[PDB]
C-alpha cells in the first residue's frame, strides 16, 4: 500500500 | 558522477539436463547508472524472446536486473550473456557454465 | 520469521527526449508484488504476484493514482536538484526513493525507512526515530528545512507505523502460501579437477526462501573467507534463490574441508564434506 499523503517536493 | 560496474552471473533456473526445458538467467547487479544493455546469446546469436524483471535497487542504491529466457540445454549448444554499460570500455561476454 | 514491505522508486531524466523515466516497484520481503512503468501503455499499477490480483478495482485505481502523484513529484524534484547543484540541462540524472517498514516474528512494528539518493549518493534520509533527518551537504540542508516546516516526518511516521504495517500484515495473510513459506535450501557438492594437483569443491544451495543465507568453507575447522569464492545470492526466477561457495583443494585434502549452511528453513546449521 503506497504512501497516500501528497509527497512534499525536494 | 558516480559509476558502478555491473556484476554478472549466467545460470539456469534448474540444474542443467540435456533435453529438458529450463530457464537461462543473466543476473546483473551493483551497477549505476541504470542504463544498461543485456543480451542472451546462443552460439553467438543474440536471443530475441528475452524478458527482464522490473528495475529495482539494493540498500546501497545500486541497481539489479534479471534477464531470462526459456531454453532447452544440449551438449553442443553454447550460451553466454553480453552486457554493456558506461563503466565498460567494451561489452563483457560471460559464457554459461553448467557448473556455475 | 521477520518481514518487511518496501517501495523502490527510480526517476531518470532524459534531456531533450521528453518526460523522465519513472519506475516504481513494491516488495513484500524478497517478493515483488506490484510495479508501474511510465513508458508502459497501461499507465497503471500492475500486479506482479498472484496473491495481489485478488485486490478489487478500488485498490488498483487508488494505487494507480498515488503512484502517478509519486511520479509527478519526482519529475519536479529532478529540476529542483538540477538547480541546487548548478547543473546543465543536457545531463541525465537519477533520483531514487525507498520507504517501508520492518516487523518482527510477532508481526509488530520494528523499524521504518524513507530515504532519497541523487545520482547514486545519499541525499536525505529519515532517521530511525522517524523524527529527524540526515543531510550531508548544503543542498540536502535546504530540503531538510523545507520538510521540517511542513512537518513531513510526522506524517511519514503515521504511515510507517500504521498503514505500512497494517497492509504488510494483510499481504502476508492474503499470500500465506508463498509469503509465509520457508523453503530450506537443497544442498549438494560438486568436484572438478582444475589441474593435476588441485580440484574445485563447490557447495550449492538451491530452491531456498527467503534469500538470506550463510555459506562458508572451513579447513580443519578454520574459516577460509579469503580463499573461498562467494557468488552473490541470486534469484532462480521462480521465487526461490541460489548461491554457491567454491574452494580450491589440493588433491588429497578433500576430507579436511567442510561446507557450512545456515538458513531460516534449517533447524540446525548444516555441515557438509566431500567423502
Amino acid at each position: 500500500r503506497l504512501y497516500q499523503n501528497p509527497t512534499t517536493y525536494i | 558522477m558516480i559509476q558502478r560496474t555491473p556484476k554478472i552471473q549466467v545460470y539456469s533456473r534448474h540444474p542443467a539436463e540435456n533435453g529438458k526445458s529450463n530457464f537461462l538467467n543473466c543476473y546483473v547487479s551493483g551497477f549505476h547508472p541504470s542504463d544498461i544493455e543485456v543480451d542472451l546469446l546462443k552460439n553467438g546469436e543474440r536471443i530475441e524472446k528475452v524478458e527482464h524483471s522490473d528495475l529495482s535497487f539494493s540498500k546501497d542504491w545500486s541497481f539489479y536486473l534479471l534477464y531470462y529466457t526459456e531454453f532447452t540445454p544440449t551438449e553442443k549448444d553454447e550460451y553466454a550473456c553480453r552486457v554493456n554499460h558506461v563503466t565498460l570500455s567494451q561489452p563483457k561476454i560471460v559464457k554459461w557454465d553448467r557448473d556455475m | 520469521g521477520s518481514h518487511s514491505m518496501r517501495y523502490f522508486f527510480t526517476s531518470v531524466s532524459r534531456p531533450g527526449r521528453g518526460e523522465p523515466r519513472f519506475i516504481a516497484v513494491g516488495y513484500v520481503d524478497d517478493t515483488q508484488f506490484v510495479r508501474f512503468d511510465s513508458d508502459a501503455a497501461s499507465q497503471r499499477m500492475e500486479p506482479r504476484a498472484p496473491w495481489i490480483e485478488q485486490e478489487g478495482p478500488e485498490y488498483w485505481d487508488g494505487e494507480t493514482r498515488k503512484v502517478k502523484a509519486h511520479s509527478q513529484t519526482h519529475r519536479v524534484d529532478l529540476g529542483t536538484l538540477r538547480g541546487y547543484y548548478n547543473q546543465s540541462e543536457a545531463g541525465s540524472h537519477t533520483v531514487q526513493r525507498m520507504y517501508g517498514c520492518d516487523v518482527g516474528s510477532d508481526w509488530r512494528f520494528l523499524r521504518g525507512y524513507h530515504q532519497y539518493a541523487y545520482d547514486g549518493k545519499d541525499y536525505i534520509a529519515l532517521k530511525e526515530d522517524l523524527r529527524s533527518w540526515t543531510a550531508a551537504d548544503m543542498a540536502a540542508q535546504t530540503t531538510k528545512h523545507k520538510w521540517e516546516a511542513a512537518h513531513v516526518a510526522e506524517q511519514l511516521r503515521a504511515y510507517l507505523e500504521g498503514t505500512c504495517v497494517e497492509w504488510l500484515r494483510r499481504y502476508l495473510e492474503n499470500g500465506k502460501e508463498t509469503l509465509q513459506r520457508t523453503d530450506a535450501p537443497k544442498t549438494h557438492m560438486t568436484h572438478h579437477a582444475v589441474s593435476d594437483h588441485e580440484a574445485t569443491l563447490r557447495c550449492w544451495a538451491l530452491s531456498f526462501y527467503p534469500a538470506e543465507i550463510t555459506l562458508t568453507w572451513q579447513r580443519d575447522g578454520e574459516d577460509q573467507t579469503q580463499d573461498t569464492e562467494l557468488v552473490e545470492t541470486r534469484p532462480a526466477g521462480d521465487g526461490t534463490f541460489q548461491k554457491w561457495a567454491a574452494v580450491v583443494v589440493p588433491s588429497g585434502q578433500e576430507q579436511r574441508y567442510t561446507c557450512h549452511v545456515q538458513h531460516e528453513g534449517l533447524p540446525k546449521p548444516l555441515t557438509l564434506r566431500w567423502e
